[PDB]
């Protein structure tokens, strides 16, 4: 569904969209080249998913490696203050989003 | 001596062959020379025709399947049986 892909990608650039489509088509073609019938070629949603996940780093987008680097042991609720701070951050987030 | 990679439409060769060699005999393994647009080609008979035959007669209503010879640089584009498709995947 084109609508799902359009909704998912945000702050992308046209060049990046073309790169995504090329990546998906290349992945499908290489899968069939691996084969076990070159006439039943098709592109599957799984190819889009994998290509988006493991490639295409939008310049104005969100990275995950930096997160994985900064936070390294998750969060353990050892007392009230952690809950207090987490619950208070959402107020600022909402204020900046709505007003 | 005059090999080239220039693209030549195959349908033109098919029509010229049918028109020029109408009512002619061809046997498997036979060789002949075909004149097309003031150029000479060495044609080798490979298969003749669902009954299978080794020697037969050329008629206007027949079909012709041109296949470029081994290592031939001739780019036989068009609607003929140039064998431009590598069935399955070579996967070197």
């Amino acid at each position: 569904d084109i609508k799902e892909l359009a909704v998912e990608t945000k702050n992308f650039s046209g060049a990046e969209l073309e790169g995504l489509v090329r990546a998906a088509q290349s992945t499908a073609m290489n899968r069939h080249i691996k084969a076990s019938k070159a006439e039943s070629l098709q592109v599957t949603r799984g190819d889009f998913l994998a290509s988006l996940e493991n490639d295409i780093k939008p310049a104005f987008g969100t990275n995950q490696e930096d997160y994985a680097s900064y936070i390294m042991n998750g969060i353990i609720k050892w007392g009230d203050p952690v809950t207090r701070v987490l619950d208070d951050g959402e107020l600022l987030v909402q204020q900046t989003k709505n007003s | 001596k005059n090999i080239d990679s220039n693209p030549y439409d195959t349908d033109k060769m098919a029509a010229e062959f049918i028109q020029q060699f109408n009512n002619q005999a061809f046997s498997v393994g036979q060789q002949l020379v075909f004149s097309f647009n003031d150029k000479l080609f060495g044609l080798l008979v490979k298969d003749i025709e669902r009954q299978k035959i080794e020697v037969g007669l050329v008629v206007g209503n027949s079909q012709v399947a041109f296949e470029k010879a081994e290592n031939s640089s001739l780019n036989l584009i068009g609607k003929a049986k140039t064998k431009e498709n590598r069935q399955s995947i070579i996967n070197p």
